[PDB]
């Protein structure tokens, strides 16, 4: 459960992404396949080699739907149905694979974003992504 | 741990540019904000009732410090972690019964907070590389229990 | 996140529970304390003997608690704010532990109703525990 | 694992009143309805899609049955799961990936099975012992990577 300075720091940190919405995305997934192997087991046709077009690709969609957990982030179940279904119903990701990619968003955040990154926004962003992870690992239809 | 000669080269050149003095606390003063239960273990530390009084704790710096060395005694023998390691796990499994996750927790605060140090210098290679050693220091910690 | 079916299961399921209520918790805490000694020094000044009056009294405040849960499961973060208060800023206990006392209820559960604990009702408990912990877990004042 | 002379009557007595064709069918398929991403590894078992799908299914029935016999010996093994299980350890681990918290849902997923089926008898000093045992294998199928 998110506080609301949680959701306040969340939402100024994020902010910040912007245009390098795809670029912190698919860094944080290049960050995941290659610290943590076995996830690549979920993107069995993907060229996932460094620089892939593909991942970049990814990375925005990711980034994307990160944006669009922080502007629903009172109500994050509605607006990621679709997602939940993808990930929960459809591809059953292990839960843990969340907190994998959670660590690498988080690894991405702290290199490109050092004045934002302090401690009190750190906390937010891992709360806030714990949430999101916890929707997308849910079956609520 | 097994590191190619690559990796370890990798990792031994940035942790020499690691401070020694302040990184220690800045993990685990992170560690305390971020996942909050891990104070209760810290009650004799004063003040952690705010992320400025963590972060600002003299004991919390220089308990830091410890824990940096540590992690620094691991780097020095990555072939022989349990053996390192055995009377710290002694410590946080059977006497302190810490839980081992929190292991985790806090070498994967250490690595957000090199990454934060760092920039563009903690490249995805050599954050894999580093999630070899803290994974290996967590295991290490955690014999007492397996 | 729970599914509106599993909301139902878990009103349905605690009903058939009803007076029992106390008894099922008293239940729950002791076999906790039992299989998982580590969770005896969350209560290091607690009468935590076979029969104790101190365990039976604690165990029906927890069991109320969650009869508070399940009447607002659309609604619990306001619900148990006082509580997570309670267990995330004053007691600050290792969300390992609610883990513990989770497993520890159904498997209570399991034993007293045997016909009741279908597997569908199973996974509905399940979740609901888990999601009465990430509240208790949580400190968002 | 270590059981008390009183422990290990208690496992052996509660043990022998199993349905060995079907508890480890139950437990099986529970694990697969109450943590659904467990399905993913079992694929081509067929139709899996409710959960009277699954508890019904025979192939979730007869590789249960195989999961008990697993239990089972590691109960006569009780000082040597380690060397007990590695075969199934590099198997689970090195070659199916399963992250090792699974092992622990389904050990505990059996003794929730277990409290069904025997309701008084499962006592809370019974499920005690019987807790040591399964976390005692689920470390063993973990140990590659410990
Ligand atoms: C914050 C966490 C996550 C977010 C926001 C997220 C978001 C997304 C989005 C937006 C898509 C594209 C959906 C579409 O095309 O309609 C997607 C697809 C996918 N995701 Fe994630 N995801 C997350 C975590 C994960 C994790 C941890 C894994 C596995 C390790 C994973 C595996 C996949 C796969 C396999 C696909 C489909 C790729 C394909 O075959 O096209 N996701 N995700
Ligand atoms: C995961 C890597 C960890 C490392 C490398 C590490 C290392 C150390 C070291 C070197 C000491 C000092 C030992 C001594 O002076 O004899 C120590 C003490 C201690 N550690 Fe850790 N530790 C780790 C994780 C944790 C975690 C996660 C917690 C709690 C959540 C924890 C709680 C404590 C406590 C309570 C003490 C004693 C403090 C006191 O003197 O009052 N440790 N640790
Ligand atoms: C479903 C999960 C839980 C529920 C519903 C719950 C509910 C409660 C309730 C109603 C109280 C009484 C508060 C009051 O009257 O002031 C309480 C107190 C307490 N709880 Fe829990 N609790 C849960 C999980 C846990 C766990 C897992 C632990 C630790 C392993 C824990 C440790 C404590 C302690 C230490 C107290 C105070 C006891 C005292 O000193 O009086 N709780 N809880
Ligand atoms: C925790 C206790 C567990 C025990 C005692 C156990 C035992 C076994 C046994 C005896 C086999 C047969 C090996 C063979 O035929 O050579 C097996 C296979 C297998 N196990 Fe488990 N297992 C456990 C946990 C898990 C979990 C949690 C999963 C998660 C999905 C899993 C996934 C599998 C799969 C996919 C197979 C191969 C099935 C096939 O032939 O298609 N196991 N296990």
């Amino acid at each position: 459960v998110l506080s609301p300075a949680d959701k306040t720091n969340v939402k100024a940190a994020w902010g910040k992404v912007g245009a390098h919405a795809g670029e912190y995305g698919a860094e944080a997934l290049e960050r995941m396949f290659l610290s943590f192997p076995t996830t690549k087991t979920y993107f069995p046709h993907f060229d996932l080699s460094h620089g892939s077009a593909q991942v970049k690709g990814h990375g925005k969609k990711v980034a994307d739907a990160l944006t669009n957990a922080v502007a629903h982030v009172d109500d994050m179940p509605n607006a990621l149905s679709a997602l939940s279904d993808l990930h929960a119903h459809k591809l059953r990701v292990d839960p843990v694979n969340f907190k994998l990619l959670s660590h690498c968003l988080l690894v991405t955040l702290a290199a490109h974003l050092p004045a934002e990154f302090t401690p009190a926004v750190h906390a937010s962003l891992d709360k806030f992504l714990a949430s999101v992870s916890t929707v997308l690992t849910s079956k609520y239809r | 741990v097994h590191l190619t000669p690559e990796e370890k080269s990798a990792v031994t050149a940035l942790w020499g540019k690691v401070n020694v003095d302040e990184v220690g606390g800045e993990a685990l003063g992170r560690l305390l904000v971020v996942y909050p239960w891990t104070q209760r273990f810290f009650e004799s530390f004063g003040d952690l009732s705010t992320p400025d009084a963590v972060m600002g704790n003299p004991k919390v710096k220089a308990h830091g410090k410890k824990v940096l060395g540590a992690f620094s005694d691991g780097l020095a023998h990555l072939d022989n972690l349990k053996g390192t390691f055995a009377t710290l796990s002694e410590l946080h499994c059977d006497k302190l019964h810490v839980d081992p996750e929190n292991f985790r927790l806090l070498g994967n605060v250490l690595v957000c907070v090199l990454a934060h140090h760092f920039g563009k210098e903690f490249t995805p290679p050599v954050q894999a590389a580093y999630q070899k050693v803290v994974a290996g220091v967590a295991n290490a910690l955690a014999h007492k229990y397996h």
